[PDB]
């Protein structure tokens, strides 16, 4: 930064050398590699003129623009925080509004050039990341200097000659008056510069020495400076916007001519146009001389709308002082009311994508027509189709990924760092989502290569939607469109039901995942209260009824599709704001169609006026509680009852948790709020019974092999395990973890026999035991995640008051942990199962509250370690290290127990160690601690077990 | 955000560390260093089994603290002040 001027000039010269005319390929490669490597390391603010040059020339999209736009996207991807974040990029400063408007002009120039120019693989492939990078880097909330700017298009300085243009005298009066006024104000600047305007030419003053008063000043020597001002005003009036005086008619002037003040926005925009005229018209001669010299584009002769604010001031000040002289005299330039949202980057590109959306709707309509009518490969909109598929879809994906927080930013609760999207932006982005859905409704057959791209992009548009503000106080057309799209999707699901007994492919791969993602988003943001109602609620009603019928029907294809139905229906239950499972108390809930709609509205909508008559297929929540309880008692496997676990368990595990907050047990915010009785009478008791049923069916299905949906069952039970009753531990987890422990012990005994034998049968038995406890690894990776959240809730309770059952559970999990630690085959088979079933990600989310390296067994053991560490006295902690050295000698448990019994007298002493005083005092202060635990047998038991746990822990951490 | 339990890690021992709390306007905080481990709540839940020890566990007198007094008091200009420098020029002749 100390001498960055020559760094800037070096960048400019190196760019010219790369865009030389006589170079070899290797030499050009060296120059271009130097340019990218240099700009990667320099500060992004040093690109103030190289970036301007790129803005001017890259939209040509020539063969020479490869490295320019590649370096462009590399730099912007590097410094995406420099523009998008209003705080800047850490130590590096905040972006200038000039650079932001250069970014806007560059982005849209590249976009439009890519639009007119024909599809070519190289340019589209290598420029789409560039276009996404510029779009993401420029903040959406940014507003340009003027939406109605010049937007014009070695440069061609368009000479708008005005000496030939006649001027009406009614305004030519003040044209001449301002020529004289600028001469007088020039002299005023001279005298203000401590050099009074002289009358005879003299070098004593550096300023103008011959600015005589108008009486004694010769007319021609006035004109030497007066005629440029007249031609300035004449050009400004010669453009279609003519400056007109407000009041009819018309060596220092009385009013001060200052360019600091500003006129109306339109006047400022075409005063910027007047300064662009100062460039073009008044420097066509300069361009002639510059072309004679051969020096490239002169810094001022660069287009003015893209010129840096520091040097464009040379003509900006002149245009502004002209316009301000007009302003203080009231003169108005008669020749557009653009709102701030349209002025903004976001909604402007939103209108443009809506324009290309109707264009692409026409294109895909013509493509479907020519597909249906024989095989017409020739497409008049083939360039449009290729442009959309190769640029637009990844562009909207990336842009909505990097600005989804902005488009979801509620004005009440600001979520986006830059700001909140406008209501119009939110509503037509929702309409864009609906239009994409309607486009790909039956287009899924065509665009086969781009179909995954379509479904992921439409997932992104499904995310971050302010359905609240578009359905409530929003455009009627857009809200009716989304309501009709949900209604059509429900009818499509009914058609899917009929088919099980394109459209089928649509429901298979595009309709259902996007519908699930939309339900998930509405569930996370709890928008369903004002969104899933009226006809939307009716469509969700028929959807849930039809997918319940799908669960009832049993065929191979619906079996293979059941995970999708279960996930989709769990998400719609979590986003469904009326307790359809509580039909008797539906009047208490204010979200139902029956209370929201009038009786006449229900009659014209065909509503049954009751939830029971609405859906008698699904019985009441007590009935499905009884059903799942009976299935748990009977030990229903996946073979015996697949539909239950696949689909009906999501009912419970999604609707019941969220509606526990609406249940009576959850405290109402206020007495008037709780005055309406809860429509759902659920409490934590039915939740805990549902955990009991899930644990029972899991332990009954533990011996079943090739069970895969049980993993998603554990994922679905992840929220329900919270708010669990204390007795549930010894009711369910202790028995099933005991069964897991004994089965793992039998398997590890077989593995020990396998290790001691070394025959050819031992290798086959080695593969046999690998496959024999692969299912054990799967079962533990199912059950232990439920334990992880359970110990998370009850760790404080167990540490404040010790529970003997909790200590026994610690012994159980420690025994499983030492089984996993001793056997090398255990760890490698666990890792193999993880990489096979992609368990690393779900383990990461399981460890996350509210990985391949991460070992669930170790994590569970570390979380539960304090529970079984507090059972021993500090004087026993003074025996743990000698027991650890016993285990370091690789000795057996019997011998370590015996020589611990020998070291029964080698325990530490409270008066011996000062820290033992407070540790031993706290160990007494534990309410559940008595002196009966000091029995030597109990002491040696707990010392040996704790030391085994600690030694295997430290071996796992550091082998 | 990444899920790591340790907030700050790889912290050099250096000169040492001290408990500290910066309260804002109209703010009330109870700093319990751990003179009374019984008064230290949640210590059994976190810290007791992890091996952590209360700060000033065996200290008899309470730990003195140092509040950031806001009274503007003159103090000498540091020789290595990043912005202001004081030069001690010699008197010489015709100059004090």
């Amino acid at each position: 930064e100390h001498r960055a001027i020559m760094v800037d000039s070096m960048l400019h010269t190196v760019y010219r050398l790369s865009r030389g005319r006589s170079l070899t390929k290797a030499q050009r490669d060296v120059i271009e590699d130097c340019l990218m490597a240099l700009c990667r390391y320099i500060r992004p603010s040093m690109l103030q003129h190289l970036l301007r040059r790129l803005v001017f020339d890259v939209p040509i999209l020539n063969e020479f623009a490869k490295m320019p736009l590649k370096l462009l996207t590399n730099h912007y991807e590097r410094c995406w925080k420099y523009y998008c974040l209003p705080t800047g990029w850490a130590n590096f400063g905040v972006t200038s509004e000039e650079e932001l408007h250069l970014t806007r002009k560059l982005f849209w120039g590249i976009f439009d050039s890519l639009a007119h120019k024909k599809y070519d693989q190289e340019l589209y492939r290598m420029a789409m990341p560039c276009l996404c990078a510029i779009a993401g880097a420029l903040p959406p909330d940014y507003v340009d200097a003027s939406y109605s700017s010049k937007a014009e298009k070695n440069f061609d300085p368009r000479p708008v000659e005005t000496l030939n243009v006649i001027i009406p005298e009614k305004l030519d009066s003040f044209i001449n008056k301002f020529a004289e006024y600028t001469h007088e104000k020039w002299a005023f600047d001279k005298i203000q510069n401590n050099w009074s305007y002289g009358e005879n030419v003299d070098e004593e003053l550096k300023t103008h020495p011959m600015l005589r008063p108008y009486k004694t000043f010769s007319e021609k020597d006035k004109e030497i400076y007066r005629w440029p001002i007249k031609e300035s005003l004449k050009a400004m009036i010669a453009w279609e916007w003519t400056i007109e005086k407000a009041r009819e008619g018309e060596y220092n002037p009385q009013p001060p001519d200052l360019s600091g003040v500003t006129l109306s926005r339109e006047l400022q925009a075409m005063a910027e146009q007047l300064a662009e005229n100062y460039h073009n018209t008044w420097g066509r001669k300069k361009k002639q001389e510059l072309e004679a010299k051969g020096g490239g584009t002169h810094p001022l002769l660069v287009p003015y709308d893209t010129l840096t604010a520091k040097e464009k001031a040379r003509d900006r000040e002149k245009a502004q002082e002209l316009l301000k002289f007009l302003q203080m005299n009231g003169y108005a330039v008669t020749r557009l009311d653009t709102s701030s949202i349209e002025k903004r980057f976001a909604f402007g590109f939103l209108q443009q994508l809506l324009r290309w959306m109707d264009i692409s709707q026409e294109f895909i309509a013509h493509l479907e027509a020519v597909v249906s009518s024989g095989r017409v490969e020739k497409s008049p909109h083939e360039q449009e189709i290729k442009f959309f598929a190769k640029i637009l879809l990844p562009l909207i994906n990336q842009y909505f990924t990097n600005h989804c927080l902005y488009f979801l930013s509620t004005p009440a609760k600001v979520l986006g760092s830059g700001g909140h999207a406008s209501n119009k932006e939110k509503e037509m982005i929702t309409s864009l989502f609906c239009k994409l859905a309607a486009l790909v409704r039956h287009r899924v057959s065509l665009f086969g290569t781009d179909a995954p791209a379509v479904v992921n992009c439409l997932h992104i548009l499904a995310r971050s939607l302010d359905a609240r503000t578009v359905m409530k106080s929003g455009p009627e057309i857009v809200k009716a469109g989304l309501r009709s799209f949900f209604e059509s999707a429900s009818e499509d699901i009914e058609k899917m039901v009929e088919n099980l007994r394109q459209n089928l492919t649509y429901t298979t791969v595009a309709l259902l995942p996007v519908l699930t993602t939309l339900f998930q988003h509405i569930a996370q943001h709890q928008f369903g209260d004002d969104v899933i109602l009226d006809d939307v609620q009716v469509s969700c009603y028929r959807t849930l009824c039809s997918i319940y019928s799908l669960g009832t029907t049993k065929n191979t294809y619906v079996e293979k599709l059941r995970p999708a139905l279960g996930e989709c229906l769990a998400r719609l239950a979590a986003a469904m704001p009326v307790a359809f499972l509580e039909p008797q108390l539906n009047e208490y809930n204010a979200c139902s169609v029956y209370t929201t709609k009038s009786p006449r509205e229900r009659a014209i909508l065909g509503l049954p006026n009751s939830v029971e008559e609405m859906c008698p297929d699904i019985p009441v929540l007590d009935r499905l509680m009884a059903d799942i309880g009976g299935l748990a008692e009977s030990g229903a496997r996946y073979t015996e009852m697949p539909h239950v676990i696949e689909i009906t368990l999501p009912m419970l595990c999604s609707y019941l948790p969220r509606w526990w907050e609406r249940g009576p047990e959850a405290p109402p915010p206020a007495l008037p709020a709780g005055a309406p009785p809860p429509c759902t009478a659920v409490t934590s008791d039915h939740l805990n019974s549902l955990l009991g049923n899930i644990l029972r069916i899991i332990v009954n299905n533990l011996g079943i092999d090739e069970a895969t949906w049980m993993k998603r069952l554990a994922v679905f039970a992840q929220p329900i395990v919270s708010r669990a009753r204390p007795e549930l531990l010894h009711s369910h987890f202790i028995p099933t973890i005991g069964r897991l422990r004994k089965r793992a012990g039998k398997v590890v005994a077989e593995e020990e026999q396998l290790r001691l034998e070394a025959k050819a049968e031992a290798e086959e038995g080695e593969l046999l035991v690998r496959d024999e406890f692969s299912v054990l690894c799967r079962d533990l990776y199912a059950l232990y995640p439920l334990l992880i959240r359970y110990v998370d809730n009850n760790r404080a309770h167990w540490l404040t008051e010790p529970n003997a059952n909790a200590e026994e559970l610690f012994r159980m999990v420690g025994e499983i942990f030492i089984y996993w630690s001793k056997s090398h085959n255990f760890k490698r088979e666990e890792q193999n199962f993880v990489v096979q079933n992609e368990i690393n990600n779900m383990s990461f989310l399981t460890a996350d509250s509210k990985s391949v390296q991460t070992s669930l067994i170790v994590a569970t053991l570390k979380k539960m370690l304090p529970i079984g560490l507090n059972m021993c006295a500090p004087t026993d902690q003074d025996l743990i290290m000698l027991a650890k050295t016993r285990y370091a000698l690789k000795d057996t448990d019997e011998e370590v127990r015996e020589f611990l019994q020998n070291n029964l007298h080698l325990q530490g002493k409270v008066e011996g160690s000062p820290s033992l005083r407070w540790q031993m005092a706290l160990y007494r202060g534990l309410p559940g601690r008595e002196e009966d635990a000091d029995d030597p047998e109990k002491i040696v038991r707990r010392v040996q077990e704790v030391s085994a746990v600690l030694y295997h822990l430290e071996q796992t951490e550091h082998p | 955000d990444s899920g790591s339990e340790t907030a700050f890690r790889e912290i050099e021992i250096g000169d040492g560390f001290l408990p500290v709390c910066s309260l804002g306007p109209g703010q009330v905080g109870h700093l319990n260093l751990g003179q009374d481990v019984s008064s230290l709540r949640f210590f059994a839940i976190c810290g007791l089994q992890e091996g952590f020890e209360p700060f000033a566990i065996n200290m008899q007198r309470p730990v003195t603290t140092w509040f950031s007094k806001s009274l503007p008091q003159f103090e000498p200009v540091p020789p290595e002040h990043p912005h202001y420098e004081v030069a001690r020029m010699d008197g010489t002749v015709d100059t004090p």
